[PDB]
């Protein structure tokens, strides 16, 4: 289900997309994938909209069978990009696509790499082949207004707000990645220990997180623990039935006490109830998530960007 | 154990038919414990029919049913009865049993513990699949499928196959004089569609085994 | 000579807010009353029995006060599962088991005009020798709508029905058919045909026309 709006029935390719400041605003627009939408119009020169009536929450994933997609309030690598955590970048001929995920007929897809996050969107008009190295022309698209089954993410991903950590941190995690993977020369490109013969680049199942640095950190042996923490940013501001609160209703309610809200927003920011001499007021209300990660690696407890399991293109030591 | 009372199933009758409906009391003492009866008819609220005390078979009823239904009891069994010599339309309606709970001489008693329902519905129609018309079209628009003249519920309404759920009102079937059901599905699309998307609905009614799609098409 | 009046018949209320029902009876019930929750498609339920005893299992949210006429169901913040109907019971005086009529605790919202569309018969219907016109009023708030048919300006009525939605899951509105049905013979001896809705969100009455044979 949504965070907090129904999938979008747009009724026309052309219509514009706002820049919306308040975060309730901008999570409305997560929530209906219009961020997708705008990527793949700035990106493609798509015209129109994907997610139409089905919005995020039919979104196609690889693999489908997805934990964390489970948790509407859990922020995919696009919904931190909309959210200005992170850019998914426009794919370049070098970057590589995985085996496995059904690309037939998609219009975007999105993975994050060894060292950022990559995005391959359609023009007007056209979807991916099977092996979703190019687009052709399908008439399926020609509306503008396409599905969510449009859409894939590929991986296991949860983003959340990070806890910078210091340059010294990275690299004692990087080279503990580096002693758990001996065997691995480079990944999506990147060097990551030093070869000289190598195999061609395989498909490579891999935990890992995003701190913050030049590259990702993977892992083998981890321990994960999910905390509610209760910040602002875990909570949504609203109207029953009429969507997002605006920017500053929204501070309003996260800083004053004087808002409606669920038993957890009470506990925590303060709420007021009753009464009203008419229209309902602004409500918040706790994401639907496990809370904040923090990950165990290496000795180090990190609370990173993003963290996942995801499939990324690795060569190996052949000697 | 815990108080439970079980209802018989849904029942199809015609006018002038006789029908007996049963409520099956456990986890308790039964001859011991007032059993009502209550009816809901579509759309409205309660009304108290009448109650039995299965340990003497002794029973009163609302003036309102007073000699047009008759409650029992088997207490061998643990199951109170209501039943119609001869159903009328005007019967269709949910019933519930209720055990009623006593506590003391100032007043008589409240339906602590209520039976599922049953649903009774009277017509004198036979089982009949749907005759399925478009409403045509007509920003956005609005287009449907009339599933008309069917019996009994339920029919089931898909659009294209399933793909197409969001924006969808099937509104609630409607008993008609004729003692047919009637209902409409509509859908809202954008305009510009109206010519390039196919909309179709499936009409599916299991109790006559049929299955429509019925293309709807503007003019 | 004894009622039990339930005020008001809908009442709108915000999730988290508290909810004050009213009944009231024509003469005096001393504590034997009871109060019965009815959530869509269920069976009702005791909440409260001897005007204010809690019955067992029930959350601590509902409470129920009064004596002799005047009585209250409060619920102290509404949650989700609420949002249903609720019934007082008076069990003092014979006949026992009056029921009020019952009144709907819905989700409140800002007002939303109803979106009107009229939809002629079929062909296909035609043929089956019946006439059918459709009146849809699509998404609105709150439930109290309106809906007159004038075949050519005649008001109609006893020859249509009208069916109603449950408040949407994600936006909490209504949506509401009409049905008009005529014999083809009947159909075929008038020109207009209209819709007429009358709606809060409205600033003026909304009509809805076609013209048997024509577009
Ligand atoms: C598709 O292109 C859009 C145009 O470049 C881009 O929108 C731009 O997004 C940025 C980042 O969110 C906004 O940046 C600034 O907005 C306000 C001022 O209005 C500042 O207060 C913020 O701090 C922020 O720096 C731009 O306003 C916005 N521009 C427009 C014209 O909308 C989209 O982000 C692109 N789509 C994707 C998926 O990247
Ligand atoms: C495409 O759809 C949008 C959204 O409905 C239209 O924008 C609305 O237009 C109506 C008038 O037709 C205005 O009253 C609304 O205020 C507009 N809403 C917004 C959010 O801008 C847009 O006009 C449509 N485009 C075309 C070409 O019809």
């Amino acid at each position: 289900g949504p965070i907090i709006c129904a999938g979008p029935i747009h009724s026309n390719k052309s219509a514009d997309i706002p820049h919306l400041l308040g975060y309730s605003e901008k999570i409305c627009q997560i929530d209906r994938l219009i961020h997708v939408s705008s990527w793949l119009r700035n990106h493609s020169q798509f015209q129109g909209y994907v997610g139409q009536r089905g919005g995020r929450s039919q979104v196609s994933y690889y693999p489908a069978e997805n934990s964390y997609s489970r948790w509407s309030g859990l922020l995919s690598p696009c919904d931190a990009d909309w959210l200005g955590m992170l850019v998914v970048k426009k794919a370049k001929g070098s970057d590589m696509i995985v085996p496995g995920p059904s690309y037939k007929g998609k219009v975007f897809f999105e993975r994050p790499t060894f060292d950022g996050y990559v995005g391959w969107g359609c023009g007007s008009g056209k979807s991916r082949t099977e092996s979703g190295e190019l687009c052709s022309s399908d008439s399926g698209t020609s509306s503008g207004l396409l599905p969510s089954d449009r859409v894939l993410w590929i991986g296991d991903v949860a983003c959340q707000p990070m806890t910078p950590i210091p340059e010294e941190t990275f690299l004692e995690l990087k080279s503990f990645s580096q002693s758990e993977f001996p065997d691995i020369c480079k990944i999506d490109g990147i060097v990551f220990n030093q070869c000289e013969g190598e195999s061609l680049p395989q498909p490579f199942d891999v935990a890992w997180m995003d701190v913050g640095h030049s590259h990702k950190i993977i892992m083998r042996e981890h321990k994960t623990k999910w905390v509610q923490e209760s910040s602002s940013k875990d909570f949504v501001c609203y109207k029953e039935g009429t969507g997002p609160c605006s920017e500053s209703e929204e501070k309003t309610c996260k800083t004053s006490g004087s808002c409606r809200g669920d038993m957890q927003f009470c506990k925590v920011a303060g709420c007021e109830h009753g009464e009203e001499a008419s229209e309902a007021k602004c409500r918040c209300s706790l994401v639907h998530k496990p809370g904040e990660v923090v990950v165990s690696y290496g000795g180090m407890r990190v609370r990173p960007k993003c963290y996942g399991f995801s499939r990324m293109m690795a060569t190996l030591e052949v000697n | 154990s815990e108080v439970q009372l079980v209802q018989s199933g849904a029942e199809v009758k015609e006018p002038r038919e006789s029908l007996k409906i049963s409520c099956k009391g456990s986890g308790y003492s039964f001859t011991n414990y007032w059993i009502g009866w209550v009816r809901q008819m579509p759309g409205k609220g309660l009304e108290w029919m009448g109650i039995i005390f299965p340990g003497d078979s002794d029973t009163r009823y609302s003036p309102s049913f007073q000699g047009q239904v008759t409650i029992s009891a088997d207490k061998s069994i643990n199951t109170a009865y209501l039943q119609w010599s001869s159903l009328k339309a005007s019967d269709t309606a949910i019933y519930y049993c209720a055990r009623l709970k006593r506590r003391g001489f100032s007043g008589e008693g409240y339906f602590d513990y209520w039976g599922q329902g049953t649903l009774v519905t009277v017509s004198s129609a036979s089982t009949k699949g749907p005759s399925v018309f478009p409403l045509a079209p007509s920003g956005t628009a609005a287009l449907g499928c009339l599933v008309k003249d069917y019996f009994p519920e339920p029919v089931t309404v898909s659009w294209n196959s399933g793909a197409l759920t969001s924006g969808v009102h099937t509104f609630p079937a409607v008993l008609q004089s004729s003692g047919l059901y009637s209902l409409s599905s509509v859908v809202t699309v954008p305009s510009s569609s109206l010519g390039t998307q196919t909309y179709i609905c499936n009409v599916n009614h299991k109790p006559s085994n049929t299955k429509v799609d019925k293309r709807v098409e503007p003019k | 000579e004894l009622t039990l009046t339930q005020s008001p018949a809908t009442l709108s209320v915000s999730p988290g807010e508290r909810a004050t029902l009213s009944c009231r009876a024509s003469q005096s019930v001393s504590s034997n009353l009871a109060w019965y929750q009815q959530k869509p498609g269920q069976a009702p339920r005791l909440l409260i029995y001897g005007a204010s005893t809690r019955a067992t299992g029930i959350p601590a949210r509902f409470s129920g006060s009064g004596s002799g006429t005047e009585f209250t169901l409060t619920i102290s913040s509404l949650q989700s599962e609420d949002f249903a109907v609720y019934y007082c019971q008076q069990y003092n005086n014979w006949p026992p088991y009056t029921f009020g009529q019952g009144t709907k605790v819905e989700i409140k919202r800002t007002v939303a005009a109803p979106s009107v569309f009229i939809f002629p018969p079929s062909d296909e219907q035609l043929k089956s020798g019946t006439a059918s016109v459709v009146c849809l009023l699509n998404n609105f708030y709150p439930r109290e709508a309106k809906v007159q048919w004038k075949v050519d300006n005649a008001l109609q009525s006893g020859n249509s029905q009208e069916s109603v939605t449950e408040q949407d899951s994600k936006d909490s509105t209504y949506s509401l058919s009409s049905t008009l049905t005529l014999s083809k013979a009947d159909y075929e001896k008038h020109k207009v045909y209209a819709c007429e809705v009358t709606h809060q969100g409205l600033s003026s009455p909304v009509t809805k026309s076609f013209n048997r044979g024509e577009c």
